[PDB]
């Protein structure tokens, strides 16, 4: 399974006539986006949002090669042995640089906590859209005051409930415990 | 207690396991496999057209300019029979199909069976352990007295 | 990530400008300090993705001093290893380099390059009209040799820009031979001569 | 846990109250230099229907966000620093949950007092609904901030106590916000009560004679609001220290009375016991009503409750020790402590 | 039915203020739309969220999930199934869906794949139509040959309204099918029709 | 094609680049882009 | 508003009713569907651009190692001055902040749907309740469990101290102690906190039945009071003497404006007294 | 005690096979019995290229010289109609492959099921063996009593 | 007594699963699977 | 199943070309009581 | 990361010395190979090994 996700993307797994080369997907149409599909938001379809711009391909492709490595880990740990149980810290290893540091988050936000009446306000909706469509055509360079009633981002669920997963794997591998967190020493 | 609850462990392994077997149904290969025989099942229509092409084709003369056609005169009987095996076929398929998706259905339902057997089990046993433990108030009473 | 530019062919006014590119997300205030000079180019908001604090003062001897770059919140960096770099690029020190027999040939790109492109960071692209190539030597080996061909440029300040080899195959035909002859005998035997 | 001493900050410079501390750093780009500022906020009334915050931008220059929950129909808003002098004052009536900020200057004597600030709206027949906050504002060099918040935070991760618990240790034992021998003792001397005795640490407190707590922190409602006011009767209780409060074995009083019989779970009777444990001096069952003597009263319930003791038995076994007649009171640190 | 909040309701049940004013407004949207309220504006009943309001939007998890795939499609996509995929994708899927994948296996299905996509990859265009009246609107329909003994012909379409930008956008290309009428027309006298 | 010109964007920074005279006389369009600094290259095919 | 603007295309983003029946006069339905055909593709445009710059800020993603993908610091910046950073400050899901919050959904969920009567009908979603409008969305209404009921109670007692303009919520306990008109009413809520408090302490009365000298001083017929709810005003009701001299004023005491025949009827009764037709 | 001992020994026999069942998943002969359904499903290829040949071969004219060809006209429609055929029992057995396959997989699941309360009952009897010991210590100082 | 009350919910529990599976004798897909195969198996009639 | 009921009947699911429409049967024949079958009676039918 | 070597881990986590030795190496390759540390010998990295 890591040869054939190696077939579309690799760290280093790229050596051709002897030496390593530019390309970390072996797929050229992600390495310059291809709009292979133009008018995604027809209808209610994730593949062709990613088909839109390849990036979230990329990323689909980076969350499974996770996934062999987590996978790695526990077929790994499960096996319970001193060797096996430092290969399975390996493996999380490696999904965690993958990941690089944690994501960083700011404690107190843009966001005031807004009577729902002035969160729901349409002059706010339509300067948004406004101001959007403006930044879409390089126009310009009340207004003031009601963007701040506009939501922010969110994180995806799946990639922290991934740093998370290899948080608790790390915890449990550390102490004791197992997996499951049953601790492996007799009280 | 000690054996009270390693008990309660085990139940609850079971619990577990049922209960996610109970949650995936069908597996995608299941599925897989069920949509490969609704796939064969289907087409009766490709083979009935082209069945009669034959037949009709095979109505006009073979043969000429000299001496006649030759052509086969039974070949759209021919044609009618093949039609029916064909048909008879297909049937056993969809039935094939219909019966596999009934034993994954029956097969859940043995399933839930069994992830309650499994519930009732450490909800049993649970109760029991409180049962222990108040044994346990009373022996410590006796060492009291 | 730093970048010290200077009066050059596209320069204004200043014979220097400070360039840099910055990670971070919010918005700061980015200083650059020097020891060397005892005095500080500073930017004030600089921009998100990319920014310049303009030159004051400006000497090219000052920049080449230890630099120390930070935010004032929190982001905080040493700069070391200055280089002067020029990226003028001469068609006469940009090459194509030939191996076969035993000589090697030589075609600078000033000559060979009948229409030469618009000076671009992105790409350049040079095109030769013909270039002609001896032959025997080279000598082959197992009926077979190669051609050696190899891509390079220079710039100005005297450093190779990149360079890449490639090879071009090279299979003679041989008189000196009988065509291969399967054959039959009245033995039952079959074989390969 | 860093957001427990230090409050929230954003990416821009803008940073807020969190666990009711505001901590803020105030440059004066014309002195050159840097003083640092931190505010506390106590709720008088009723913490709900009222958000009172204080931000300190210069000298003797501060700026009031005041937000106002539930609704009146107000022919002015007044807020006050006390009864005199008002600070702002509208003539409309505020509206749910709209943040106003109004530009406010505090003196230096105002500075050095623990301040109230006082919400008061009035409509032409009520007259008037009131709510108030009191502030407590420091200044602090740079230098010998970050060293105080430095043993602070080497002693909460020592301890395992909250920087709002060795607040209020400091604040009660000692000058304000020095950690002294005695301090620590203190501290000691509050994990060893929450060791030997079922309870958390605000309660280990006041059994180490600090003063009930008014403040709100960790999204838990304060010490007090939680002790008297946890239902409504409905009123919130004021702590006004003006309000006389009969605690005498023969009577029925204010509603205030029924508060505190709520509070200790205690009749009127053992109420009355407990007040003379209290104050064996006090005449009459009659009460200061500032947090003082609800502490006092405290104190000896809780006397009282950490040993399995009704208040008779506490009385008796006060005399057998015997401590009583000895008044709770004021009482030294070490005399409580024996 | 009317407060939009139950009366009847025991002491205690516990919903939070949000989630309670939500279920408040969905039974105002639900009993709005299947008009047992007296009357509505027919003019915001037409609107994109009340078209979408009985899939989409009556559930909390639903709108979760339709505003979170413009954004993060990464957790919705598998590469199991994609709708829609070729015939010989399903293949592949069936070659390759067992319980043990010896390498060897799945380059022999692998292999498979690779045979299926070069009859496809190889056709030529024989003849085609157009649905519209001129060039400049409508879809044209293509009729092509696969390289056999005898002939197999796939048909594929284009829309000529997604040539936006002066290239053909790729939406507008279409798949091309088998077609299982027996056909044999010498020597290119083939024609498709609307 | 250069980064920013002739002048400022105003009204619309876009550009979009025609072929003509190749089989009809009327104008015919074959690239449409935004355009941007620093610079841009672009290759096409064109039938004669 | 002509011809064919940047913003007269986001503007126009309304059902297809709504445009046709503004755009009657000047449009001709081929210019109408057009129109609003090629208004949406504009709005997918708009949400596309929107979110590929999002996305793009995410700062999950800044700390992959070779993923590479590609940042344009172009529309961020321009994104980031015209609102004030929403690519900067990324909120952790569950939060309210969130755009896919609980609370956003709330949000679309009244800003679509109190347009759905005219403000001068009835269930007009303002008038009906304006509980919502002033409602804040604040992490702590979103988070903190509540009890049902308790919201039915604050909006039962705003709405009738309001209307019948008393100074407190408590006032509307009295009046709701005094009123004789209603079924199920006069409820004496000090009353049935005595009663319930009485029955909790001493179940079954015991005490009182224990020690007699105490339960001499009440008599029995306020003791009914304690098992069953009997509040002081319906006491005074029970309690009360007919004569049919006194049938006239006392009907006004105990009933409000109806007259005996709307009274009299069987369904009326049932619905007056929530009581079950056996 | 040794009736403890002895239930212990049972259990673990029981651990013991379904710890070895599980650990061979599939059987050589099984995996041969699977990948030879796969080898059958196959070869659709040849008897697509098969039919057609001889549909373009039976096309052209098979009598001479005197009289025309005879050439079957419906060839070609009866090459379709054997490829429909063929198709569909392919995907048949595809299908029962896919099925093959699930059939072991679940079983090795129920295997893994048991396995696991072979295990903890196991765990079980032992604990309880400790139990046993322990009031073995109680009866002999009541002996001592 | 709670114990042995658990147990009986979980008896009672199988008593009604068992009951309503034998109850519902032939699921209609288990029916219409039954009688395509008796469909197929007629039309000898027409094949001869 | 929603949807298929819907194709049936349904509470103003029914909006083409932009604006709901009088009919909430999709179904004409419900809509203006139609006589498919006269003479029911004639076998114990439900369907008839 | 930078050391190899564990030093979060409990007190009663048993690894011989040249097992741990082993692992240690073992990061130092799948670090530098997919490319964390700054630069590695292209060299080297071409190796059959």
């Amino acid at each position: 399974a890591n040869r054939w996700l190696k077939y579309v993307w690799s760290p280093s797994g790229y050596i051709v006539h002897g030496q390593i080369q530019n390309y970390q997907w072996n797929v050229r149409p992600l390495l310059e986006d291809t709009s292979w599909n133009s008018d995604p938001l027809d209808s209610v379809d994730p593949d062709a949002v990613a088909q839109h711009d390849p990036m979230h391909y990329k990323v689909s492709t980076f969350m499974r090669t996770l996934d062999l490595l987590i996978a790695r880990g526990d077929h790994a740990y499960r096996q319970l042995e001193r060797d096996t149980l430092n290969e399975a810290k390996m493996w999380y290893m490696q999904a965690l640089h993958l990941l690089g540091d944690k994501p960083y988050l700011p404690l107190s936000t843009t966001w005031s906590d807004p009577r729902l009446d002035r969160a729901a306000d349409i002059t706010t909706q339509n300067a948004h859209d406004s101001a959007i469509v403006a930044l879409r055509q390089n126009i310009p360079t009340r207004s003031a005051n009601t963007l701040t009633d506009l939501f922010l981002p969110q994180i995806n669920e799946v990639m922290m409930n991934y740093w998370q997963t290899l948080a608790q794997r790390v915890y449990n591998l550390r102490h004791n415990l197992s997996i499951d967190g049953q601790p492996l020493y007799l009280p | 207690k000690t054996v009270l609850e390693k008990s309660k462990a085990g139940a609850q392994s079971r619990f577990d396991s049922y209960g996610k077997l109970y949650d995936e149904n069908i597996n995608a290969g299941e599925n897989q496999a069920m949509t490969l025989r609704a796939s064969a099942a289907g087409l009766t229509t490709a083979v009935q057209a082209s069945r009669l092409a034959g037949a009709a084709a095979d109505l006009v003369p073979n043969i000429f300019g000299f001496a006649g056609g030759g052509s086969r005169w039974g070949a759209i009987a021919e044609a009618t029979g093949y039609v029916m095996e064909f048909s008879a076929n297909v049937m056993n398929t969809e039935a094939d199909k219909i019966s596999q998706s009934e034993t994954y259905r029956r097969r859940r339902q043995e399933w839930e069976i069994q992830r309650n057997n499994a519930e009732a089990e450490l909800k049993q046993i649970d109760a029991q352990l409180k049962s222990l433990a108040v044994r346990r108030e009373a022996a410590v009473l006796q060492k009291t007295s | 990530y730093p970048v010290y530019q200077y009066s050059g062919n596209t320069s204004g006014l200043n014979q220097g400008r400070l360039l840099f590119h910055r990670d971070t997300t919010y918005p700061s205030k980015v200083e650059a300090w020097i020891p060397g000079a005892k005095r500080s180019l500073t930017n004030q908001n600089a921009a998100i993705g990319d920014d310049y604090a303009t030159d004051s003062l400006n000497k090219p001897d000052d920049l080449k001093q230890y630099i120390f770059m930070t935010d004032s919140k929190g982001t905080a960096t040493d700069v070391s290893g200055p280089v002067e770099i020029n990226t003028a690029i001469s068609p006469a020190k940009v090459q194509i380099i030939v191996k076969a027999g035993g000589k090697e040939q030589t075609f600078t790109a000033d000559k060979d390059v009948s229409i030469q492109p618009s000076p671009s960071f992105d790409e350049m692209n040079y095109q030769f009209n013909a270039l002609e190539i001896d032959g025997s030597g080279l000598n082959f080996i197992n009926n077979s040799a190669s051609i050696d061909v190899t891509f390079t440029a220079f710039a100005e300040d005297g450093r190779k820009l990149g360079y890449e080899s490639f090879s071009i195959p090279v299979t003679l035909k041989v008189s000196t031979d009988n065509a291969l002859t399967l054959h039959h005998n009245e033995n039952g035997a079959q074989y390969m001569q | 846990e860093l957001s427990q001493f230090i409050g929230k900050a954003s990416n821009f410079g803008q940073q807020e109250y969190s666990n009711n501390q505001l901590i803020t750093p105030v440059v004066n780009s014309s002195d050159g230099t840097v003083k640092v500022y931190r505010i506390t906020r106590e709720y008088t009334t009723n913490a709900y229907q009222m958000d009172v915050e204080l931000f300190p931008f210069g000298g003797e220059n501060y700026r009031l966000d005041y937000k106002f929950k539930n609704f009146y129909n107000a022919s002015y808003l007044s807020i006050k620093l006390n009864d005199k002098r008002e600070l702002v004052r509208t003539e409309g009536a505020p509206q749910v949950n709209i943040e106003y900020s109004a530009n406010i200057t505090l003196n230096t004597a105002d500075i050095s007092q623990p301040f109230e600030i006082g919400l008061t709206r009035v409509l032409p027949s009520g007259s008037w609904a009131y709510a108030a906050a009191k502030f407590t504002v420091e200044e602090y060099n740079q230098y010998s901030f970050l060293l105080k918040l430095n043993k602070a935070i080497r002693l909460s991760r020592a301890t395992e106590l909250s920087p709002t618990i060795l607040e209020g240790i400091v604040r009660s034992v000692n000058l304000q916000l020095d950690i002294n021998t005695d301090v620590l003792g203190k501290v000691f001397l509050t994990k060893y009560y929450m060791q030997r005795y079922a309870i958390h640490a605000e309660t280990a407190l006041i059994l180490c004679n600090a003063p009930i707590s008014q403040r709100s922190y960790d999204n838990q409602p304060s010490q007090f609001d939680r002790l008297f006011n946890t239902p409504l009767l409905n009123g919130q209780y004021f702590s006004t220290g003006d309000e006389e409060i009969d605690l005498n074995s023969g009577s029925t009083g204010d509603w205030r009375k029924t508060i505190l019989k709520r509070a200790f779970n205690i009749d009127d009777v053992s109420l009355f016991r407990l007040l003379k444990i209290t104050d064996h001096d006090n005449k009459d069952g009659k009460i200061k009503n500032n947090l003082k003597n609800l502490s006092n009263l405290y104190i000896g319930k809780l006397l009282a409750d950490i040993h399995q003791l009704t208040i008779d038995e506490l009385d008796l076994l006060l005399i057998a020790v015997g401590e009583g007649k000895t008044n709770l009171s004021a009482i030294s640190d070490k005399q409580l402590a024996t | 039915q009317y407060l939009l909040i139950d009366n009847q309701v025991s002491a205690a049940i516990k919903t939070t203020r949000i989630a309670e004013a939500i279920a408040s407004i969905q039974l105002y949207v639900n009993r709005a739309l299947e008009n047992v309220e007296e009357n509505a504006n027919s003019g915001v009943i037409s609107r994109q969220f009340f078209i979408d309001w009985d899939k989409y939007n009556k559930r909390y998890s639903t709108w979760a999930g339709v505003s979170q795939l413009v954004y993060y499609p990464e957790n919705y996509i598998d590469p199991t199934m994609r709708i829609g995929q070729t015939k010989m994708m399903d293949a592949l899927l069936q070659s390759v869906s067992q319980s043990q994948l010896n390498a060897d296996t799945v380059e022999d299905a692998f292999m498979s794949y690779l045979t299926s996509f070069e009859q496809v990859a190889n056709l030529k265009v024989i003849s085609a139509y157009h649905d519209n009246i001129n060039n400049d609107q409508g879809l044209t329909y293509f009729i092509g040959l696969s390289e056999t003994d005898a002939g197999e012909y796939y048909w594929r379409s284009v829309d000529h309204s997604k040539f936006n930008d002066g290239k053909f956008a790729a939406n507008a290309w279409s798949e091309w099918h088998k077609i299982d009428c027996p056909i044999n027309p010498y020597k290119s006298t083939i024609r498709p029709v609307i | 094609i250069p980064p920013y010109n002739l002048s400022t964007h105003g009204d619309e920074r876009w550009f979009k680049l025609y072929i003509k005279h190749v089989v009809d006389n009327n104008s015919h369009i074959i690239y449409s882009g935004q355009l941007t600094d620093t610079n841009i290259n672009i290759t096409l095919f064109i039938p004669l | 508003s002509q011809c064919g603007f940047n913003c007269l295309t986001d503007i126009s983003h309304s059902s297809f009713n709504e445009f046709r029946q503004q755009v009657s006069e000047h449009l001709s339905w081929s210019e109408t569907h057009d129109l609003y055909h090629d208004a949406q593709q504009a709005q997918k445009d708009n949400r596309l651009y929107e979110a590929r710059i999002l996305k793009r800020a995410n700062p999950q993603l800044q700390n992959a190692v070779h993923l590479a993908i590609l940042a344009p610091n172009a529309e961020l910046i321009g994104y980031n001055n015209q609102f004030s950073g929403r690519a900067s400050q990324y909120v952790a899901p569950g939060t309210v902040s969130s755009m896919f919050s609980p609370a956003a959904y709330l949000t679309e969920l009244y800003r679509e749907a109190r347009n759905l009567h005219a403000s001068d009908s009835v269930y007009y979603l303002d008038t009906r309740r304006p509980d919502l409008k002033s409602m804040a969305l604040s992490q702590q209404n979103m988070d903190i469990e509540l009890s049902t009921l308790s919201l039915s109670n604050e909006l039962l007692l705003e709405s009738i101290k309001t209307e019948s303009k008393l100074e407190n919520y408590t006032k509307v306990m009295e009046m709701l102690s005094t009123f004789r008109p209603s079924g199920a009413t006069p409820y004496h809520d000090a009353y049935e906190n005595v009663r319930e408090v009485i029955q909790l302490q001493d179940p079954g009365l015991e005490q009182l039945n224990a020690s007699p000298a105490i339960a001499g001083l009440m008599h029995q017929a306020s003791l009914l009071g304690i098992n069953a709810s009997i509040s002081p005003e319906l006491f005074n009701i029970l309690t009360e003497e007919i004569t049919e001299g006194n049938a006239e004023e006392l009907y006004k005491k105990n009933f409000g404006n109806i007259e005996p025949a709307s009274l009299a009827m069987p369904e009326y009764l049932k619905r007056y007294y929530n009581l079950s037709d056996e």
